């Protein structure tokens, strides 16, 4: 499963994680096997505008 | 007339009934925990602890 979101949030995704996206958006079963990837897109998906 | 005669089925029955009663006695208990009320515990945190 892919998405992009902001840097603040990547702490977020973890099992029994609680906030404004792991409640609203994409929530982790407490038992969650596999695991996580995430890395940075300034240059390539920030605009000027 | 003369009293403390039968000590050995008096000694019966308070034994059984202070096991009994320190049985019961034990539910207060913390054993390292919060706190020894499960409600308590359950409605001030989040499950991961």
């Amino acid at each position: 499963d892919s998405f992009v979101i902001r840097g603040d949030e990547v702490r977020q995704i973890a099992p029994g994680q609680t906030g404004k996206i792991a409640d609203y958006n994409y929530k982790l079963p407490d038992d969650f096997t596999g695991c996580v990837i995430a890395w940075n897109s300034n240059n390539l998906d920030s605009k000027v505008g | 007339s003369t009293a403390s005669a039968l000590g050995k089925l008096q000694n019966v029955v308070n034994q059984n009934a202070q096991a009994l009663n320190t049985l019961v006695k034990q539910l207060s208990s913390n054993f390292g925990a919060i706190s020894s009320v499960l409600n308590d515990i359950l409605s001030r945190l989040d499950p991961p602890e």
